[PDB]
């Protein structure tokens, strides 16, 4: 699998592929690895499917309980800290998962958490089997003076490179830009196909 | 000698359960009703002194973005019970993945109140709640007794203004009704009961229409209905 | 016949909760109010004899460098409750990484008091607290009841001088106010209540402005306001 | 009918906490005060009969080589509480490696007394203690209440001779004082209170100066002050 | 209504502790004293009927070959407490390898009695013991109260013949004394108290000299002192 | 007001222990004595109606093939206690491999009765037992009190016929005696007490001689002594 | 990774690098390994990221609770003793971390604690993958008669040598001098770049 | 190590060597492996030192508690049964010890207990590293019609053979004859040296 | 590491080196392995650093609690028995430590305890990596008719031989003579350097 998360000026963009295997044997050509975890932050998936979905369910539950108790959204440092403490209360029966949570509260963030609960701030991050490819292209092309359209084009070029050069990733890309103004918006697949055909990465 | 502990009477009445019900007659009045495509809650807000923070005092307390609750009686038992209802709803959202029926939630909360009715060495909850929200079935509206009794209503009330409101609602309530006229009927109900302070107030009102989430009104919109 | 244990009355009142109230009426008076960019606490300090160490007797007890507390009533229940509030705040700082809302802290402390209200075989806490501090929302100021009731105030008091102070504060309090004039108003409030010993004292006063930490005043600065 | 169990009064007083006080008024009197670079404890020793081993009867009981304790009230509760204070001090010496502040020790001991004040089915400790010793802060001198109330003093007393001593010490105590004159003042205090048996005794006296350990005096040195 | 459970009085006295005392006043009298290089216990043995096995009735019950015990009061509580003292002494012989001080043993036994004084739902032990033996320090002689109070004596007694014996021992006891004259003084003490049955009996007597073990006397030697 | 629970009297008596005694005075009488090389038990058997199975009604109940027991008082407490004595004897036979001393067994059974004397919320055992048998020491014969008091006798009794039997046995008992004459003396004892029904019965009698096991007599042999 | 802690006359200087890997695959070019643990002492990180951050959270919490109970700062011997007892209550499910805590109370200290909780006093210490390099240069150049500027220059030369000769360390150095007078001050990155360009270790 | 226990007519003789290793590396040339467990029986040691000393402490405690409860000494069958039940309540975290308890109650016994708690009666027994040597010489020279002096001479010849032909055993022999008449008497080392010089086993 | 403990006429002398490694990689040239455990006895360290320091903390605590309960110092047999029972209540999660406790109560002792809790009395003992060297020189030069100065000179010669012929030991020697008269006195390092320069073992 692969993930990507890119922080720019006043937004943060995350995207995954949708191919679940679960065997060698690619079994599901349309899964779901990008989740809305709250109204201003989301969470991606790059690990064992069952453990990752249980962590998504628990974090949806805990953040909704949080916002319903305090009427304020959770800070991104707080959600990564909570996720790190949860993953590190059990590490000798651990969750084989590589999580990545990003979102905006007063400034956009994207955080990475490994299977032992190591939280660390960075402006662009990625996890999964097809991770070094998207790190390569993000290192080569990424600038922090981009717009939202330039950011999502960079994301689509990244995940397209990972699909062309990796076996585990593949299938249709789904992308969701989360910003302070419009809130959590997941792009429809028709606009994503339009961006792919505009960039000329289709075959 | 007339049995003040959770045991039975020689006619067969639970006296501590009773005495907790007359505790919740002293509470703040509140009301709910179903309308055409949803359900609304309306809570009276008797702002006694001018020192209390007028905004953040809330009786309409959300359990989820699709189930809401408003209460009457002992406010500490209210807050603890609403917290238990929140964690029970979130455990259902963990386990079964979605909140399919609000009836499971109100039955678990009512059984939690029953457990303190039942055993000895603990007083019952002196608190009465109504739940509202939509689910797979539709717009629902429950009640919750200190005994644990639940009843699903089309339109109900709770608190000190019980009897006058339920008399107004057996007289004048209609089943399917648009939201503006329904909340006008609710304000007329609350004014019909609360004509002992010769002023109503600006209360707090909330609603949901199926497919949407909760729209708790601000201070400025509720004064336009008034 | 008249029920001295945590069970209900035939009108619906908790007698031991009353009796832990009116215990808190015997305590030392204390006060808090919000000002322009923060919140202040002012605690009376009735130094009775001349043997007691004048400096280290503290009623303004910090929970964190962004939440403070001052108390009234039974001082042992006060110290145990403040210790539980400290360890609860530090557990929130472990788990969620930062103290986002002070309301979670005061609700956990109030539910801890509720648990001893609820079950049998333990008395309630005979203690009443107010919490103050800033968070992501802003400057906050709570109260805490032996029942567990919390109320967020703009300006409140606690202790033996309850009624005269809250009368002065319904008469003369203004919302947004600089810190020097606000603490002058607070000393005038405490002098208005405590005119039965015909001398006020040198009290202890503390404040916080948002972005900063607690500046508990020394002995020398508070005498210049007096 | 007037509430003899750890529950509240209709004016809000803990009756068993009173009754564990006025038990501690029947105890043996004791005293402590701070001097120039340390703190001293002086314990009266009413040797009633001539059979009791005059040497090994000790009321000044060490908790550590830098914290000491002397007690009054029920002597069995005293011994159990001093043993808990010893194991708590040694657990702090395990966990934090050094005894940095004696205040943590007296607060844990006082919360241990609070735990039996709080719950039902156990009587409070009928015992009152004062702690003395030096730390990183300096020479400290606490008190301990059957309620759990602690107060840091410059100079205090405990036991049957409470009031006459504290009157002498509001009249005649000075802050910074050499050790010989301070213990002469303490013997004069104990003689001022105990003028009902028309003889004082040879009491037991102990001191510490910061940087040193405890020098409990023998029988021969205390007779030279007398 | 005058307080019959282990709780406090309004003057501050534990009435069940008193009532376990004055139970121990009904017991059979016993005595101990220190002599020149050791300690002796002397126990009266009121053989009432002629059916009871004259030899094997023992009230000199060894805890170890270097600590002995004689009791008075309720004999079942005596036997249970002596069994607990035996297993506590043997646990100390496991853990610390030798019995260095008998004071740890008597303090653990006294705290065991304190635990049933303290909590509710259990009566105290109606039993009073004195311990004797040598250690690293020397010949020791303790007492044990149903309250848990211990006192180290040069010479003491226990049982029904308390007051007359302790009067004889404030009148006529000397500190350092050979064993034959000391046990003659002890028999004279027991005869001074027990002059109400106008015959003493043949009692049972035991001793230890430091470096040796217990020499409980047979029937034939004790009749030669008599 | 006169204390019916396992707590103390103002003179120092356990009233429930008395009331469990005087319950055991209503039981069936029984007896034991030592003879030349062993010990015998003799149990009266008041066969009231002619419907009860004459053979299988047993009061002499074996604990082991070298320790026997016979009881009086509440027969259900008797059966439960004899079952606990059996499993305790068999646990000793597991752990220490042989039953060296019967005294450990009777002391564990007596401490089991003490545990229900001691704690609250359970009544004592209303049952009184005597144990008999041989060991490494020799023929032993104990008694067991509802208080837990044990006494080793040469010859004793238990049940309703206590006083008349123990008067006969202070008058006429001899120490070393052959078995036939000893059991004739025992039948004469039981006839001396039970001369109120003007007929004795055919009782059940059992014995052991050291080196052998229990020879409970049949119906035909006991009628030849009668 | 690498750490360094140097005690001089009336101050103690600690610094780490900022590069987190978490894989082989250096993933985060700007992490955080130097933490303010109290107003007069700090703590560095040279172990597994999740376990180390959980230990930082717990020690921040415990020292703040401590100072809030007693109104006195914790001694450095006390914080190392507490950390040693915590790490040695669990060593068969241990934290794979090499901690180093330094600070000043009445005299400056820097202490080292391994994964089994061995506390030991020393005047200069270091932990991490790039540790023997900075021990070499500290052994060769270090004197106890240095000033604060000479100390922080020695620290920058040390960590620059570790970056030039190690793979695991790298990225921008951050340094914080903790002294009794000014309290905990972390140097801004502009002054650190000025010191690097003055010493001429830039390329 | 080595032990020996010999039952004769009206006495039982036990002896060990005194050399404790605890490493390969013989470390203590004067230990203690022969213990008085009661006034009429003793216990020898041939196992792991810590476990064996803990078992000696526990059995001293239990037998003293026994005699103090019942005023009778414990039978030898009873002490071996107790020791067997104690060692067999825990055998999957076992004590690596080979115990041997002997004494006289109404007839002399010497019993052997392995690490799993197998008690077995025999008239002569031995345990330890240097055990088959003393079994050889006891099988070749032992008769049950010996006196106490002949018995202790046979014991000294046995342990001297084990010292001359084994590495683990060595050091000065200590012997204690336990009989019904004189009770537990441990022979002084001067008499043991006199018996060695009389038998001519010295070099 | 190395330790040494020597009993003479009316005193007992213990000394260790100070070099802690904690890796291969000697890391701390000045540690602390000689501890005052009570006013008349001390304890040395030759094991894993964390476990050994936790045992030192616990035994300081327990002996201080002991003396404060009974107003008598603990016997040396009692402290070794307590330490043996503590180490043998847990041996399947054991402390990898080789302790050595010595002191004087009415006669001087020095006791050795391995990781399984085997206590054994001896007049001279040593533990650690550099142990057989100091056992060699103690066996060759030691006599029980020495004075305190001759004893501490023998100790310094021993630990100097262990430093010259072992890698794990090293650094400055610290020595503390504990006697009945002066109590626990640790020698200052200046006197130790004077004794080294007098014996001529310096280079």
């Amino acid at each position: 699998t692969t993930t990507v998360g890119i922080t720019l000026k006043d937004a943060v963009i995350m995207a995954t592929e949708r191919r679940v295997t679960m065997e060698n044997f690619i079994m599901h050509k349309n899964g779901k690895k990008l989740f809305q975890i709250d109204t201003y932050t989301g969470m991606t998936i790059a690990g064992l499917v069952g453990d990752a979905q249980v962590l998504v369910r628990y974090m949806k539950a805990e953040l909704e309980l949080y916002r319903l108790q305090r009427r304020v959204n959770m800070p991104i440092e707080a959600v990564a800290t909570l996720l790190s403490n949860m993953l590190n209360q059990v590490k000798y029966m651990p969750y084989m998962v590589q999580l990545l949570v990003g979102g905006i509260d007063t400034a956009p963030h994207v955080f990475s958490i490994d299977a032992a609960g190591g939280s660390v701030e960075d402006i662009y991050a990625s996890t999964g089997s097809g991770s070094p490819f998207v790190y390569g292209v993000l290192e080569s092309q990424y600038s922090e003076k981009m717009t939202v359209d330039e950011g999502v084009d960079l994301v689509i070029r990244a995940i397209s490179a990972a699909k062309q050069r990796d076996s585990a990733s593949g299938g249709m890309i789904d992308v969701a830009v989360i910003t302070r103004k419009d809130g959590y918006v997941q792009l429809p697949t028709d606009q994503i196909e339009s961006r792919i055909r505009k960039l000329g990465l289709i075959l | 000698y007339d049995r003040a502990i959770t045991v039975f009477s020689p006619d067969g009445r639970l006296f501590q359960v009773e005495y907790a019900l007359e505790a919740v007659k002293k509470g703040s009045t509140a009301l709910g009703m179903k309308f055409a495509n949803g359900v609304l809650l309306i809570s009276d807000k008797k702002v006694r002194s001018r020192l209390i923070e007028q905004n953040s005092i809330e009786k309409i307390q959300l359990i989820d973005d699709y189930v809401a609750a408003v209460t009457s009686g002992l406010v500490a038992d209210a807050r603890v019970l609403v917290d238990f209802a929140r964690i029970s709803a979130q455990q259902e959202k963990v386990t079964y993945g979605s909140l399919v029926n609000i009836e499971n939630l109100v039955k678990r909360v009512a059984d939690q109140m029953q457990q303190y009715t039942q055993y000895g060495g603990v007083r019952p909850y002196g608190v009465s709640l109504i739940f509202a929200g939509i689910d797979q079935i539709g717009p629902r509206l429950f009640d919750c007794d200190p005994a644990g009794t639940i009843n699903e209503y089309k339109a109900t009330a709770i608190g000190s203004g019980k009897d006058a409101v339920v008399s107004f609602l057996e007289r004048e309530y209609k089943e399917n009704l648009p939201e503006k006229e329904a909340v006008t009927l609710g304000i007329k109900a609350l004014k019909s009961s609360l004509e002992e302070g010769e002023e109503l107030k600006a209360p707090e009102i909330a609603s949901i229409t199926v497919g949407n989430k909760y729209r708790i009104y601000d201070q400025e919109e509720v004064k336009k209905f008034l």
